[PDB]
């Protein structure tokens, strides 16, 4: 029983390891695209109120 | 006390026959199984550290 549980745990460990490996790049890209969409949120609000002050002045 | 000697020669030839033919194959079989389970444990530890 222990040896069969061991081989099953080894298979599951390999699978979960490769899955977490892929999830590494997945969440890295997710975080950096959240970051760049936050960045692109700025530089437009700045452009927005710049346009507002240019026109009101 | 001479049947003892004849049977003993019979036992000698039968143990020679087994040590010649049978014990090599069963040794190979148990060694193959030993090395198989060894490799299993090794790659188990490998997948764990991976």
């Amino acid at each position: 029983r222990e040896r069969d549980a061991m081989v099953a745990k080894t298979l599951a460990d390999n699978k979960k390891s490769d899955e977490q490996f892929a999830a590494a790049q997945a969440d890295y890209d997710e975080a950096m695209t959240e970051a760049r969409v936050q960045a692109s949120s700025l530089r437009d609000n700045a452009r927005a109120d710049g346009r507002k002050v240019i026109e009101d002045a | 006390m001479s049947t003892f000697i004849g049977q003993l020669f019979g036992f000698a030839v039968i143990v020679y026959l087994v040590w010649r033919f049978i014990v090599p194959l069963v040794g190979r079989l148990m060694s193959a199984r030993q090395d198989t389970v060894r490799q299993q444990l090794a790659d188990a530890a490998a997948a764990a550290d991976r």
